[PDB]
């Protein structure tokens, strides 16, 4: 199950590794947020992201 | 000896900037692709199994231990387990293509990147023959093909209800369940063509290439006849990949393949030439040779 | 007037067994114009 | 190796610690340039093209050398060498664009040029026949622009003076012959009593790519047989090998543009 983010909304995905990864839309796929910007954050150990 | 001609190759593969009647190569327009890359289409019905050398080990149950009734104070019974291995393995896939240094700086730079996916496409085509089909000098001793083979699981008749539903039970029979079907492109005009004379609806979904509800999937090759459909429960398909798609490209070894005009083998490095390698190594293994069913026109 | 250039020809591939010499193979295009 | 005699080579063109006759350049002194090295010269006078791809035409050169010399005679042999072929190529493609000689791929050449239009002066080095020279050239609207001589006859240069102005034509300081100047060729092929003179800015050249060198430790030298006749193999025999390459283009926009002065 595939969830993804934009700056706009949530789409939601239905997949298997055996097709290949094709995303088909999950019933009543999309959902508006409402941000104007992508809501995950990364953050990072140092320059590299290393452990 | 100032030879100033260019040097021919036998066989003819090796790139080249300059042709032998003079032409000189400049303002080449970059070809473009009129397709799309095919799939491996084992890598999509089959399971994957993760394998970290070229060999891998299974073991499965496969006695039961009996239970007996026993009267008051009568001695129990005994009983065992018992189990069974299988195994796979792995091989190697490799193409090397050589390229005239002049060619890869006065023609066509991006070669090698432009060829890197016709050869996984390669690769993956290779693949699905060896053991769907059992062509292309299948190195393991196992595939679809050779299982129906020993089986003679095979139907035979015209594309019809009656006859696909023939085929599914095939499998039940071994008290297995079909998942998926394999057919060639060219027959989905006669599966369009079959409806059932009761419910009055047909069979095969047009719209979603579905085949009694089961997916189906197309082969490209031209091994697998029209009238030729191949079902099983593809879960039962085993595949791994100890080694992804490896590229190495190299300016200075020896390619004893290719010949000069001479006879002497080219040298990459006195010659001034380049050349691209790719391998892969791929493994297959039939989890249960019944699982499988082919049917064929009579 | 105009012109194009197609793939023809995909390189081969090889089964090769362990340590045995990997087979060259070619890639190829065809020109049309209108 | 454990090889007690030298490898044979054939040809003999790999370097070696060892001579044939036994004796190791142990402890070898730095080798100096005693003469000037050589630069091209129609780079010098002709005209540059800014060229994208190739007529061109490939030159290139391989130099072997064993590793116990690279090690144990002359360390920096590859360093101090790069410059002595970028002369080996200007040298080339001078005797190539100027003489018609060596072999030379492209089917122009000065010489060529000159052999054509049938531009040539029988006669000795004088005044009257440097002038007819250059009227020669005149003659079809193009003016010299240089000389190309051979350095060993300046003893006839300096001999001849304008009779009216009584004063030497050629300025042995300037090297410059009536105000022109004179470029020397140290090729054994332009004889002495020869002397050409043309409009360089016809001749023209382009160099798709500069010297590109590249040395290799692993190759094989099929062209260099050992004494067996089996193929040198440089990481098995313990060897280097460096490789340099050129792209070379020539043109000669007007053939009436040279002229040549030659003994009678």
């Amino acid at each position: 199950t595939v969830d993804l983010f934009t700056s706009h909304g949530v789409y939601r995905y239905l997949t298997n590794r055996t097709n290949g990864l094709k995303l088909t839309p999950r019933e009543n796929s999309f959902e508006s947020h409402s941000f104007e910007r992508m809501p995950i954050t990364e953050f990072s150990n140092n320059e590299r992201r290393k452990g | 000896s100032n030879n100033v001609k260019p040097q021919v190759f036998n066989p003819d593969n090796v790139m080249m900037h300059e042709k032998k009647d003079g032409t000189l190569m400049n303002e080449f327009t970059t070809p473009i692709l009129q397709e799309v890359m095919e799939n491996s289409k084992i890598m999509q019905l089959g399971k994957y199994e993760p394998m970290e050398g070229t060999e891998k080990k299974f073991t499965f149950w496969a006695d039961k231990p009996g239970a007996y009734w026993v009267g008051e104070g009568q001695k129990i019974e005994t009983s065992k387990a018992t189990w069974v291995n299988a195994t796979m393995r792995a091989f190697k896939l490799g193409v090397i293509l050589p390229v005239t240094k002049e060619f890869l700086n006065y023609t066509y730079s991006q070669f090698f990147e432009e060829m890197k996916p016709m050869i996984a496409e390669a690769f993956y085509k290779k693949f699905d023959e060896a053991g769907i089909l059992n062509q292309g000098n299948n190195p393991f001793g196992k595939s679809i093909a050779q299982s129906i083979e020993k089986t003679n699981k095979v139907i035979k008749g015209d594309f019809t209800q009656d006859n696909i539903i023939d085929l599914e039970a095939l499998l039940e029979d071994d008290e297995l369940e079909a998942n998926a079907f394999i057919s060639k492109t060219q027959n989905r005009s006669l599966l369009r063509k079959i409806v059932d004379p009761e419910t009055k609806e047909r069979i095969y979904d047009r719209n979603s290439d579905s085949l009694d509800g089961l997916p189906v999937v197309n082969l490209k090759s031209s091994n697998l006849k029209r009238g030729e459909l191949i079902t099983g429960d593809f879960d039962k398909l085993i595949y791994g990949i100890p080694q992804l798609i490896e590229y190495k490209i190299d300016e200075t070894a020896q390619l004893s393949t290719v010949k000069n005009e001479d006879g002497t083998p080219v040298n990459l490095f006195e010659q001034d030439m380049v050349a691209l390698r790719a391998t892969m190594h791929v493994a297959l293994h039939i989890a249960d040779d019944k699982a499988f069913a082919k049917l064929v026109p009579a």
